[PDB]
């Protein structure tokens, strides 16, 4: 058979990302505790340009927005995008996402191919899929394997995950670009792999169609993602504490850490309390309820029952907006 | 063991 | 096109395995030489607890028998299966075999899906095939490619080889997992890879399930394979030697050595004798034959024939039961 | 699916390549600059036998040709062919061209399958492709992947190159062997991958049928690559330079060193000047002049037109042989 | 050159 | 920058 077609529809839409950023950190003998006490002076750190250079980048929409991972472009100081045709063009950055690492990039150019998208949820393992970027700036590669999992969260990538693993072959140089099924829709932006050599071993994870739109079209419209903030830090609830309350296994979250000033703080939420519904929904899984607590929206007056001084006691918190992570990419 | 979420 | 329902069918079959052992050998840096000698008393050998952990294991039946590779249960302490649904048990040994790396298992539950067996013998290098394991631990995952070869013996892992080789991603984690062809029935057991980066380089290698069958049937039986014993060690004939004894390359067999107190040797078999024939079959190469050894039962009276200064002579041994392998995995 | 047919079509044709050599230069800790004064004599540089060995080779006609890559046989003392059926020979070397990575056997057999040839021109980027050689020296492997790219240029590997690029799991000692197309017909000869480990990463890179038979009729007929010679250096034009000369971005070519004693030299042409037009085409890029040098035969007058003390100039040139590459592989 | 088979 | 093609 042949994916030839796909390939056709799809890949004119898959773009080459080169940045260059300035850096004050260089090679690590030189410039470390060593260089400023190895019989040497002070000086001046001198800042390289370093290229994050290869990526690539999915052409959203024909009106220029480029979606890709946050990790090619943050910090970026300038950032060319070079289409399959040939054409090159300097993007700016809409706005970033680090928490699912991604980036919307804009260009202005016309006659621009766009993705067609696919629905990540009918995804099945055993699909046949294709991967399209640059790896180790080759050029536009295609590779080909089959959806080998769906849904891996947990993997301690970013703080909210959704990934699809993919068998094709995923290398440096591929962050960003399509992962597209096999009529050649859009089903995920390529964005990590799992190696113990720093290239393909078949482990690959990409950032799903529904995610990544939902996050595409927030920064667009504000800049920015909009996400629920509550301000708590929680721990899960072990058969071991289940019984100390009195109260077992109700799926129970344990207020280990309540954000100073935050709006859990503001109503009333005290550590050591016990939550037991978030917005009347049961809080079992810390991670269920953290995402709960993103989609919901900031500005929304919630309902939160603990079990407090071993009785339930009911608290009113207006969700706030969730705050950047700053440094790390 | 103990792992923390934070929202 | 799409290999979902395979996926469908067998990937409820195929489960993780956690291990975990007691060893007495830590890194190596520390607990060596040097540390009993290195200005430092002997103190006492400190046995951690290693997680073989990573591995899988494929559903032979519903009664709870469980197939797998002896070097991922070999020495465990603790066998943890855990089901794709999501349920989890811990598993007993019935019996290993090192000589072909496998391993038997049974797990106490019910409502278990079971693999639907292949035929080994019918697969052809170029048939798709998908690999079901748990690689790098990240959950299971099917990866995709086509059989690349078939009957690899020689590769040296394990004593007795019938290797499939496979195309699709196989890394560790992947042990004991089930090798499934299109329609999504089992034909290998994945065992081993070659790589140079300790990853999947797209040299992968299955245990067939003819060979697969036929180990498990006989574990379950008797909780051992039962293999014939005829205690000789034997070299191969050169056209050098060939002269020597007057009759060239009729398939000889040299029999360089035999086991003090065996079969060979309690049937008058002697070192530096020549064997044409085993059991009235030709004895060309050692393979051949050591494979047709292992085949004849124990307890079966066979003929052997062997030139002997400079003339045939014919003795007869009775096939004993072949000892164990004892240390290694 | 399967690709099985394919397999029994083509793979007969590929066979198994042996190389040994003799060196003088051995493992580098031993016999350096050290060796001959760390306390020690000058004594001798013995020579080992060192075995290129692994490497494929596929037979392009029943009279016993067979195509390969140059890096696996240059500098053999001898070259053992092994076939899939088992026979093997010694080889004999019609001939080598290193410029395109590509080498000529000859042996002397009968009944001996023939690769079907396809037409590299018309496969497309997508297409299924199956790679047959012997990595790692496990024996002849099939691997399964797409067509990733075509017509890779400037990868630096070769001085000449229109690379294919597959997807399929490429490794040391699949060089010389087919790559082949779902069909089971000869599209290119695997070459060269880029990894991060020394083992297939998902990058591989085989040379097309067009080309390799080009390449091997020429060898097959002169014993030699037929190459036209200008005895030029040639450097890029900017519009740095398009302007100084005041005629801009012609696709100038500029002559920055001409050979002493070539036949551009013999024509007049002179350091410095500026190349608007050979044999009347125009020469706007380095490679695309280059190339059509190299298809020009030798013996050709041809026209040549440069922009010297500002004005053009018309000259001749009478196309000489491309002399060899000596050393390297 | 010489390589064993035991059985 | 510079590169040198050669024929």
């Amino acid at each position: 058979v042949s994916y030839a077609n796909a390939v056709s529809r799809a890949a004119p839409a898959v773009a080459n990302l080169y940045t260059t950023k300035m850096v004050s950190k260089p090679s690590h003998p030189l410039f470390d505790d060593p260089m400023f006490r190895r019989f040497f002076g002070d000086n001046l750190p001198q800042q390289k340009r370093m290229e994050s250079s290869l990526g690539s980048a999915v052409i959203m929409s024909a009106e220029g927005y480029l979606l890709t991972n946050n990790h090619v472009t943050a910090g970026a100081d300038q950032i060319i995008v070079a289409l399959r045709d040939g054409r090159e063009t300097i993007a700016q950055l809409v706005g970033s996402d680090p928490e699912t690492d991604l980036a919307v990039l804009k260009i202005d150019l016309k006659n621009l191919p766009a993705m067609t998208l696919g629905r990540s949820d009918g995804i099945r393992t055993g699909d046949v899929c294709l991967a399209i970027g640059n790896p180790f700036g080759v050029g536009q590669t295609v590779t080909m394997g089959i959806i080998s999992a769906t849904g891996r969260n947990q993997l301690g990538l970013n703080t909210y995950e959704d990934f699809i693993q993919t068998d094709a072959a995923i290398n440096p140089g591929n962050a960003g670009g399509a992962l597209v099924d096999a009529a050649g829709n859009l089903i995920g932006i390529n964005t990590a792999i799992f190696s113990k050599s720093g290239g393909s071993q078949g482990i690959g994870f990409a950032i799903p169609t529904k995610l990544a739109l939902e996050v595409m079209q927030s920064i667009i419209e504000h800049g920015q993602v909009i996400r629920g903030w509550l301000g708590v830090e929680v721990k899960a609830l072990t058969p071991e504490l289940a019984e100390s309350l009195g109260l077992g296994e109700t799926a129970g979250i344990v207020v280990a850490g309540v954000y100073r000033d935050g709006p859990a703080a503001r109503g009333g939420l005290l550590p050591g309390d016990v939550i037991l519904t978030i917005d009347k929904q049961e809080a079992s899984d810390g991670r269920r309820s953290m995402n709960q607590v993103a989609r919901t929206r900031p500005g929304q007056k919630i309902s939160i029952v603990v079990l407090r001084n071993g009785q339930k006691v009911n608290l009113t918190a207006e969700v706030g907006l969730r705050p950047p992570p700053a440094p790390a990419p | 063991d103990e792992l923390r979420w934070v929202f």
